[PDB]
């Protein structure tokens, strides 16, 4: 149910890390496959036993990054006495990036995921506070 | 063209005859007596219930009873 | 083709969108869709060559799909309301349904892969068609239906499409191509602004037809299909160069040409909806536009690329070819902001 | 000419130009308001048409 | 948003209630733009064919220009009526409604405390 | 009779099925053939009569057709039948016993609802005419003489433009 | 009524699964969308006896008219197709990559 | 009216005015074989038009005042210096050979131009179908290079299909030592440097590809050189061929439309043969090119259109 | 005199040229009675 996604914001962050950093694992999962079903859908392998191989690493890759997301930013705003400062979403982001490039065994794909992650997620924190609104319905 | 009608009607008598059908098939529903009748026949078809109406004391040609001389009468479709 | 199948087949092609456009009955509008459909693929498939053929079946599958799911939506709408038109209570799947299928007539992203194929395999002449009076039907269909949409899957496939034809534009250097995924990304601001406010849509749609028109033309004048031969145009054909840089700019996007308008109002509009971040990412993305036509207009207009021995004999011959339409649409797709007012 | 044609002229400006922004934002709240509750001449979306209804007396009496 | 309003007559370019607007005057900013336009068009039809660029058909740039003021002069009451036609709309739906629209009471200057921010 | 509607919709739904499985066209010919037979019988329980025969004989005569063009065009050395192929007939075993559990789960989580097996049979005709006599379905299908002209006129121009666009796609 | 409903809802969506994912030969494809449009058209003749509206009993004959057009112009192309490659493998119909 | 679908509707049909002696004869030979005379003499006795063979200069002449071009506008490319120097590493041979080619190719649609609108008949010396010879031995010979005989071929591919080929082909055998002989009678200093191994590889492309190529369709006679003298023989033969064989039995009206609009704009009938293939012989430099074009635009009467270049003396342009 | 082929728009087609003059008179004598028309009318409707 999308229950268990709307519960990362039950608590504000530096509190129950666990399971925020389970709700960000599932949700990096799920892009990793959506990304890998079409990976094979398109471009496709060789063997079955590859395609399998390739939504395997995708899927395990994006939950690492989400992951290290989750446990990074909560980290982040428990030690620091700062619950809802975007700087938190912003190094989180950035330890995304950085797994990233690790699982990727390049560092510019590090640098440039952490600058890029780090912004999209700080971004987002700071639409949750000031009540921004994606994907809005019409109201002229 | 008499002479490339004269020679259609040996050589290809089937597109003559029905060339010749079609055309009457459109011409003759215009030029007839009874062609007026057809729609007048299946209106006097009764299918569903005549519905009664209530009479409000001033309606002066539908009648009260199916016998009255009032009303439509089928003695053209009788005699057609 | 013999005049009696050019009549009838254009005279097809043209009563198609008219009838989905003059219909208030969803059977009659899906009569409208399937006469288009129908009636193309003949013009599409005239070459009669192997690629022709391929893009006409590629074609007719993915149409014939999209013409499917929509009347299956038609279908259960009327399965539940006992009508043929859709109303406020119609189930939620079903206008879901209506917009993906209809979007996978369109083009639109993630169902885009389809256009560019076709666009690359068929002739200019019936590319023009394809990319123009083709979108006229199904985005009337959506404008009939835009209060009941839905926002978030409008907005999702807008800006993947605005994303995708921005990216896909780079890599090609096929002209055919590239006007496809130009296509692609138009419409995607076109759907963006539709739930909102679909006066701004027909007006997106104005433009871009507008704009496409002419450049096809342009194409056609030539036959020029490639980023290499349209680079000889300095060669055989100079007068045309400026208004070409014009349009490819307008096209793009940039202030003082038309271009800006609809991308401008739809921002605007957004923005009073408070959909910040959508046309926030919208108007980055839709830079790249600029840049794939910024390295045409390069090549065309502002460098002067290699030439052969054989272009003085094309030099020597004369030219009748450019019509009085092109120089009227040229014009007023590429000056007409000052009266921007009098079009919204 | 001197000080008072542009002083005064910027009075109308400043008039104008006021006067168009009141308009602007009333344009937002009106629209906002006849969207949210379709009481008003515009975004009146279409519904089925009366007059194809058929009313006259059918053949079972119970419709 | 306007297809609605009460009264919307389907498909006609100037509905009579249009003839009690001030009609276009006939020297307008909008309307010379036009015949500038129309002029710019033919002399890029002779340059494209390869022709005395401001010489040769002027019987073609007449009709061009001619053409598109003709067509501006009747767009142009179209769109004024359609903008009158919303300002009219616009200002009983408020009449109709003061209750969503109170007019507000403002206080002078005098007796705001506007915070005051050193540029030091 | 109870189960009589709902085994006739089960019969075309597993005949689709084949269809989708898509074996080789002769197959999917028969098949389609079968599911047409079933879905006119369906339609003829639900009161239709001229519909059902309708669809029956023009379905006949697309698959004529579509037969004598496999047999030309999609062919193959050995063409594959719903058997032959081990992950065709697993996965029409598998969508069988899949559309059973679901009819099941389905009844479960709604007793009355989109399924309702028990109270089977007892909604499938709503009401009817006792003492009519016009309700037949070819008088409404005729209609289109009469009050819906329109459609007479984009379904005969269909074809019309029909077979001037097969000409010249076949020229 | 709802059961039946049910069941040809399915029949559409195996239909169009079958279509969405190919399997070499372009006739089965063909075969696939014209076992949906049987599925749509007997969903409206169903739905029109089940309501007794005989003015919506015109609309099914006009589903299967343009249905069986939109067949016939599939089947000109597949002899288009067949005529170009020897066979109506849809494997072949990738030139157009570039 | 420009002859388009309109006109062709309200009559303008070809087969309405082709005849008996409205065909497409292309005679051919080696280097001084007699092609003019003959040709000449063909096109005379059977009432047809004669095509003089396509130059370096036939666009010029064919268009605007008739007057030959400079070099410069006209190709660049000079007969007398490939014979001169025919290895020459400012590749004038393949530039020579794709002009005449195109030109062939100009002159080609020209005569299927008129005939399909007059009804006349038209005679050519040599066509696009028969030019690939030179080529040929050029390259046989080491002129060229592998990548223009590449072009070459890629070129006609894109070309030849569109239009019909000749009714009849009349071929004129003279072996390679008279054709030496002819050559030095002829005596022009830059021809008689021509070598006896390119007119015999001339005389196997034409042998081993044309005739048999040209005979599965169209009507091949062959004369030798005794024979070709007294042309009125070959007007008999020509008179009594029977064309039972060739792609021109299956066209009609339709197709003969097609093909008219195709040659008449004659910018799409050279459209392919300026391909943007770069292969450095063939390709011209930006300033180069735009130095050439600057000076043709400014030539008495090919500044502006035919109808507007007041110089020349046009008049009603004000109107026109 | 100069060209070859004779050129294709050797002198003015009058029947075109006529027109299009006939047009554009037409056109302006047209716009100018509907703006006196437009202005009767405003004034008519408004009270002058
Ligand atoms: C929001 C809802 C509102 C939406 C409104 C719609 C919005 C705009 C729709 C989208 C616009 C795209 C329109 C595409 C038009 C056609 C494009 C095309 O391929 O033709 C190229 C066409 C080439 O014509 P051409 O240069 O004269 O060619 C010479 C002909 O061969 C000269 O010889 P020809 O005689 O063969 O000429 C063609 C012939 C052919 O006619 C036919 O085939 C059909 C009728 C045959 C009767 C026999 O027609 C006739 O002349 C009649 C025969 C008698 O150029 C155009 O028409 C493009 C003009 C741009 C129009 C865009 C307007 C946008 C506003
Ligand atoms: C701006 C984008 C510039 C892109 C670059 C265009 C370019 O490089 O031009 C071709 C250039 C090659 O020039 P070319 O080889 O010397 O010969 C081309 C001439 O058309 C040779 O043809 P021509 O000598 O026979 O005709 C010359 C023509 C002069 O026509 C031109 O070639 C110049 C046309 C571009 C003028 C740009 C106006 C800038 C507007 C400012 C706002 O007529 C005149 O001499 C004076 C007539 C008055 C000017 C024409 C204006 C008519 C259209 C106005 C539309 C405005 C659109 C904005 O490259
Ligand atoms: C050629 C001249 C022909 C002879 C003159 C016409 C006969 C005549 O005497 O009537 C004068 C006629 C009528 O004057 P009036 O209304 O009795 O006196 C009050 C003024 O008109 C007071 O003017 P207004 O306030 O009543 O009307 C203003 C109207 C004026 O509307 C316009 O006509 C603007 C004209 C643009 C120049 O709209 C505007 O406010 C202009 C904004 C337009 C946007 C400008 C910036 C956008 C970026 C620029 C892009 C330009 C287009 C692309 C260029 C090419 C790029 C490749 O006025 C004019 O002919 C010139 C209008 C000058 C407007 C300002 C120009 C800047
Ligand atoms: C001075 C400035 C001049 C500008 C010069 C050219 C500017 C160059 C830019 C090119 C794009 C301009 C068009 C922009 C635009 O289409 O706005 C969106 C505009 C917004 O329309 P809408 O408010 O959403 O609803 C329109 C209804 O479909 C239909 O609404 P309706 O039923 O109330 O009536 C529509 C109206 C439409 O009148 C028109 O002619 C509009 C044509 C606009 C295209 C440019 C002219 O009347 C007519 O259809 C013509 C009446 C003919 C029979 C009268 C007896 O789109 C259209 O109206 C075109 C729909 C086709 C209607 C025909
Ligand atoms: C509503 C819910 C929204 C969920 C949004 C999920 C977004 C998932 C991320 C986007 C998917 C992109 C697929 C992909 O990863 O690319 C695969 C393929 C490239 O090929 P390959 O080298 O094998 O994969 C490299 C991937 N880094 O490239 C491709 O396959 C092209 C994919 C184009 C279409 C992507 C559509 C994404 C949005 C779908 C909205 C519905
Ligand atoms: C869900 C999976 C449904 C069945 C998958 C069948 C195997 C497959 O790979 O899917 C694509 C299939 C084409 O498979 P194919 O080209 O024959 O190559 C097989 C390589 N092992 O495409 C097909 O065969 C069409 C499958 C249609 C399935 C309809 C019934 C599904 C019931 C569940
Ligand atoms: N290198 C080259 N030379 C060519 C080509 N076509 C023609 N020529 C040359 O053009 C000249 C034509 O020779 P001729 O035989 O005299 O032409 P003709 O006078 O019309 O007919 P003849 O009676 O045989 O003389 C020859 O030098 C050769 C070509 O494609 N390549």
């Amino acid at each position: 149910v999308k229950r268990f996604f709307e519960s990362y914001h039950e608590v504000p962050d530096g509190t129950q890390c666990h399971r925020k950093t389970y709700i960000t694992t599932a949700l990096g999962g799920i892009c990793g496959i959506i990304g890998s079903a079409y990976s094979v859908s398109l471009n496709p392998a060789d063997s079955t036993l590859e395609a399998v191989a390739r939504v395997g690493r995708y899927t395990f890759t994006a939950a690492a990054i989400g992951a290290m997301f989750g446990l990074t930013t909560c980290v982040s705003a428990q030690v620091r006495e700062k619950p809802d400062d975007p700087l938190n979403y912003f190094i989180g982001g950035c330890a995304g990036g950085l797994t990233l490039g690790a699982r990727t065994h390049s560092y510019g794909t590090a640098a440039m995921g952490c600058v890029y992650m780090g912004t999209a997620a700080a971004l987002f924190k700071i639409g949750k506070l000031e009540g921004w609104e994606l994907f809005p319905t019409p109201k002229v | 063209i008499s002479a490339f009608l004269k020679n259609a009607w040996a050589k290809e008598p089937v597109l003559v005859v029905s060339f010749s059908v079609w055309g009457l098939a459109i011409i003759m529903p215009m030029i007839s007596p009874y062609t007026k009748y057809a729609s007048m026949i299946n209106k006097a078809t009764p299918y569903n219930y005549p519905v009664p109406v209530r009479d409000d004391g001033n309606m002066p040609d539908v009648p009260s009873h199916p016998q009255d001389p009032l009303g439509p009468s089928l003695d053209w479709l009788k005699n057609l | 083709m013999n005049p009696i199948t050019l009549a009838i087949i254009y005279f097809t092609i043209f009563l198609g969108p008219v009838i989905t456009m003059s219909s208030t009955n969803l059977m009659l509008m899906w009569v409208g869709l399937e006469f288009s459909l129908l009636a193309i693929i003949p013009m599409l498939i005239n070459k009669k060559n192997p690629r022709s053929t391929e893009a006409a079946t590629k074609y007719f599958v993915t149409q014939a799909t999209a013409s499917m799911i929509i009347l299956l939506a038609i279908v259960l709408n009327y399965k539940q309301l006992g009508t043929w038109m859709f109303q406020q209570q119609t189930n939620g799947l079903i206008l879901n349904m209506t917009l993906m299928a209809l979007s996978m007539k369109l083009g639109l992203a993630p169902f885009h892969f389809w256009l560019p194929e076709v666009t690359q395999g068929i002739p200019l002449h019936m590319g023009l068609i394809l990319l123009t009076w083709q979108k006229i039907a199904p985005l009337s269909i959506l404008i009939q239906i835009y209060p009941l949409l839905n926002s978030t899957i409008i907005l999702m496939l807008a800006i993947t499409s605005i994303f995708m034809g921005a990216w896909g534009g780079l890599n090609q250097t096929q002209m055919r191509k590239i006007m496809a995924y130009s296509s692609i990304a138009h419409m995607g601001w076109m759907l963006a602004i539709l739930p909102y406010n679909p006066s701004l849509t027909l007006l997106n749609l104005m433009i871009y037809i507008i704009l496409t028109a002419p450049m096809f033309m342009a194409l056609m004048l030539n036959n020029s299909m490639t980023i290499n031969s349209i680079s000889l145009l300095w060669n055989k054909t100079p007068a045309m160069l400026t208004m070409i840089s014009l349009m490819l700019l307008s096209l793009g996007g940039l202030p003082p040409l038309t271009g800006f308008l609809p991308k401008w109002i739809i921002i605007t509009e957004l923005m009073k909806n408070n959909c910040l971040i959508m046309a926030t990412l919208m108007a980055m993305m839709a830079l790249l536009n600029l840049f794939f036509y910024t390295r045409l207009i390069y090549s065309t207009s502002l460098t002067m690329f290699p030439t052969n021995n054989n272009s003085k004999m094309m030099t020597h011959q004369t030219k009748t070819k450019p019509n009085l339409m092109f120089s009227t649409l040229a014009i007023m797709s590429t000056m007409t902001l000052p009266l921007a007012p009098q079009l919204i | 000419d001197g000080p008072e044609k542009n002083y005064e002229k910027t009075l109308a400006i400043l008039q104008i130009e006021s006067e168009k922004a009141e308009l602007r934002l009333k344009e937002q709240e009106v629209r906002r308001l006849m969207r949210a509750r379709g009481d008003g001449p515009w975004y009146q979306f279409p519904t089925p048409e009366k007059e194809f209804i058929d009313h006259s007396p059918k053949a079972t009496p119970d419709n | 948003m306007m297809n609605g309003r009460p009264g919307h007559e389907p498909l006609k370019f100037l509905p009579d209630e249009a003839r009690s607007l001030p009609p276009p005057k006939l020297n307008d900013p909008r309307l010379v733009y036009m015949g500038l336009l129309g002029y710019c068009t033919g002399l890029m039809d002779n340059m494209l064919r390869m022709r005395p660029v401001m010489r040769a058909g002027l019987h073609r740039q007449l009709l061009f220009v001619t053409s598109f003021v003709f067509a501006g002069y009747f767009y142009l009451k179209r769109q004024n009526y359609l903008y009158a036609v919303k300002d009219h709309d616009m200002f009983g739906y408020i009449k109709l409604h003061p209750e969503d629209f109170p007019e507000k009471e403002k206080k002078t200057y005098a007796e705001i405390l506007e915070p005051f921010h050193p540029v030091r | 009779m109870n189960n009589y509607i709902f085994v006739l919709s089960s019969l075309f739904l597993v005949g689709c099925l084949g269809l989708a499985l898509k074996p080789s066209p002769i197959y999917g010919g028969l098949g389609l053939i079968v599911s047409g037979f079933v879905g006119c019988l369906m339609v003829l329980g639900f009161g239709g009569s001229f519909l059902g025969l309708m669809v029956f004989l023009i379905y006949l005569g697309g698959m004529l057709v579509v037969f004598g063009y496999t047999t030309a065009m999609a062919t193959e050395e050995y063409p594959e039948t719903w058997g032959s192929n081990w992950l065709i007939l697993g996965f029409l075993v598998l969508g069988v016993i899949m559309e059973v559990f679901l009819i099941c789960v389905l009844n479960y989580y709604d007793e009355v609802g989109v399924i309702n097996l028990d109270g089977l049979g007892d909604w499938l005709m709503y009401e009817v005419d006792d003492v009519g006599v016009m309700l037949e379905g070819g008088i409404g299908v005729a209609a289109m003489y009469s009050c819906a002209t329109w459609m007479m006129v984009v379904a005969g121009w269909s074809l019309f433009a029909g077979i001037f666009i097969i000409i010249e796609i076949t020229r | 009524m709802p059961s039946t409903f049910f069941n040809l809802t399915m029949a559409f969506s195996l239909s169009l699964l079958g279509t969405l994912m190919f399997r070499s030969h372009l006739m089965s494809t063909l075969l696939c969308l014209e076992g949906m449009v049987l599925s749509l058209f007997i969903m409206t003749s169903v739905t029109s006896l089940n309501s007794n509206s005989m003015s919506s009993m015109p609309i099914p004959i006009t589903i299967l008219v343009f249905a069986a057009c939109e067949a016939a112009v599939g089947l000109a192309l597949l002899v288009k197709v067949s005529n170009t490659y020897g066979t109506d493998y849809v494997q072949n119909l990738n030139l157009l990559q570039c | 009216l420009r002859y388009g679908l309109l006109a062709a509707i309200l009559g303008d049909k070809t087969t309405k005015k082709l005849h008996e002696y409205s065909r497409v004869i292309t005679v051919d030979g080696n280097i001084c074989s007699g092609k003019n005379k003959l040709a000449k003499e063909i096109a005379q006795q059977l009432g047809m038009k004669h095509y003089p063979e396509a130059g370096i200069q036939y666009s010029s002449t064919t268009t605007g005042d008739g007057r030959p071009l400079d070099i410069e506008f006209s190709g660049s490319c000079s007969l007398e210096k490939f014979y001169d120097d025919p290895k020459s590493n400012d590749g004038n041979s393949y530039r020579l050979q794709s002009w005449l080619y195109a030109s062939r190719l100009l002159q080609y649609a020209d005569a299927l131009e008129h005939l399909l609108s007059t009804g006349q008949g038209v005679v050519l010396e040599r066509s696009i179908y028969s030019d690939f010879v030179f080529l040929e031995a050029m390259y046989n010979q080491g002129y060229i290079r592998k990548q223009c005989v590449d072009h070459y071929n890629e070129i006609k591919r894109l070309t030849l299909p569109e239009y019909l080929p000749p009714h009849a082909v009349i071929y004129i055998d003279v072996p390679v030592p008279e054709v030496q002989s002819r050559i030095q009678k002829k005596g022009d200093p830059h021809e008689m440097k021509v070598t006896s191994a390119y007119l015999q590889d001339i005389e196997n492309a034409y042998k081993k590809t044309f005739l048999p190529k040209m005979s599965e369709m169209c009507e091949v006679l062959v004369y030798d050189s005794w024979e070709a003298e007294d042309p009125t023989k070959v007007v008999e033969d020509i008179e009594y061929l029977k064309y039972n064989k060739g792609p021109w039995l299956k066209q009609d009206d339709w197709t003969f439309h097609y093909l008219r609009m195709l040659v008449q704009d004659k910018t799409e009938v050279l459209n392919y043969t300026t391909i943007p293939v770069y292969l450095p012989e063939i390709t011209i430099g930006a300033h180069q090119g735009s130095r050439i074009y600057n000076s043709f635009r400014e030539l008495p009467g090919r500044k502006y259109a035919p109808g507007y270049n007041a110089e020349v003396g046009d008049k009603w342009i004000w109107l026109k | 005199k100069f060209y070859v082929r004779e050129p294709v728009n050797a002198k003015p087609n009058w029947l075109a040229v006529g027109l299009s003059v006939g047009a554009s008179v037409f056109m302006w004598i047209y716009l100018i009675q509907t703006h006196n028309e437009d202005v009767l009318e405003y004034k008519r409707r408004n009270g002058l």
